[PDB]
């Protein structure tokens, strides 16, 4: 149901798309979930619910400060 | 062995406690557990099997989890014990908890590291090895992504809720358990993990020594609540799929039913309770 997307974020390129869904910051996976009214979390934020894996990518670019995600 | 408010404890009790905490950690043995919670957390769905997570064992199998700790703690100073941070009261970054001798402060805007306590990264006595990113120090924000924590009122709120959970029994659910744990409602547990801020918020939050704090009061909570209801008590009672029933095992042990953790003076008690 998520729309996909690819973009530059605060110098890093977030992006994700469909498995159900997956994302990752700067060719790194970052693990997301989704949570039964649609919202979503991430590895990054897993108390912090927001609309979209989109939303939820940004969040990461975030609190991650330039630190890159671990495989 | 009495669970004691971290407002009340001794300058002594903190000394022993710390110290029990950084063997843990220089044994090799704190990180098991924070490997552990991050495999149940990042597992867990609302869709499917969940056990520690967005689901009525949320309660019980933090209780049994907070039980292997103490009990590690136990094992390094048999005068160690468990305390709990009231948030709903400890509001501030001016708390006991956060002073230099317990926990330490928040961290330096800069890129959120601790600076002061016995778990900065500097002291090398608190490195961060289980990760999900490269950065290796306890990072914090006490009150940078939310507002505030949650206040007595708010609690009282859920508290009073006398259903203890509810079907489809995940985040979505109505009932105590689901607004304790804060997917739902005023949001109570969720917040308090946002509000601390640097791995607190994040899949890997027993990175910080008040993870354990905190789920002490998430779990006093649950033992006030079931004071106050008598009348009700865990749920579901059998054959719920991909939901822990009263009475089956939990993962990882595989040995400990909710049931067998309603009661918590078989193993504890608190310094003092509610109403
Ligand atoms: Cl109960
Ligand atoms: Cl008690
Ligand atoms: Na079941």
């Amino acid at each position: 149901a998520p729309e996909s997307f690819d973009e530059v974020y605060k110098g890093r390129r977030i992006q994700g798309r469909p498995a159900g869904y997956e994302v990752f910051v700067d060719g790194v996976q970052l693990h997301v979930m989704r949570n039964a009214d649609g919202s979503w979390i991430s590895v990054v934020s897993h108390y912090d619910p927001v609309p979209t894996p989109r939303a939820a990518a940004r969040a990461a670019v975030d609190e991650l400060q330039g630190a890159p995600l671990l495989p | 062995t009495v669970r004691k408010n971290q407002a009340t404890l001794t300058a002594d009790e903190k000394r022993r406690f710390v110290a029990a905490v950084l063997e843990l950690k220089r044994s090799g043995r704190y990180d098991e557990f924070v490997r552990t919670h991050n495999e149940f957390i990042m597992s867990d769905t609302d869709s499917g099997e969940r056990t520690g997570h967005r689901s009525p064992s949320f309660l019980p199998w933090h209780r049994r989890f907070l039980l292997d700790f103490e009990q590690a703690l136990q094992s390094v100073d048999s005068s160690v014990t468990l305390p709990y941070w009231d948030w709903s009261a400890d509001r501030t970054v001016r708390a006991s908890l956060w002073a230099p001798d317990f926990l330490g402060g928040t961290g330096r805007s800069t890129d959120g590291r601790v600076m002061d306590g016995p778990f900065a990264a500097s002291t090398g006595n608190w490195p961060i090895n289980v990760r999900v990113d490269s950065r290796t120090y306890l990072r914090r924000s006490l009150g940078g992504s939310v507002a505030e924590l949650p206040t007595r009122a708010e609690v009282e709120s859920v508290l009073a809720i006398s259903a203890y959970d509810l079907p489809p029994y995940n985040s979505a659910s109505e009932g105590f358990r689901n607004h304790l744990e804060g997917w739902r409602g005023v949001n109570l547990h969720n917040r308090v993990h946002v509000w601390v801020g640097g791995q607190m918020a994040t899949g890997v939050s027993p990175n910080d020594p008040v993870f354990w704090l905190h789920h002490a009061y998430v779990d006093k909570l649950w033992a006030e609540w079931q004071r106050r209801h008598p009348d009700s008590a865990y749920v579901p009672t059998g054959g719920t799929p991909d939901v822990v029933d009263l009475n089956e095992t939990m993962k990882p042990w595989n040995t400990v039913r909710p049931a067998d953790l309603l009661d918590h003076t078989a193993y504890y008690t608190f310094d003092a309770l509610e109403h």
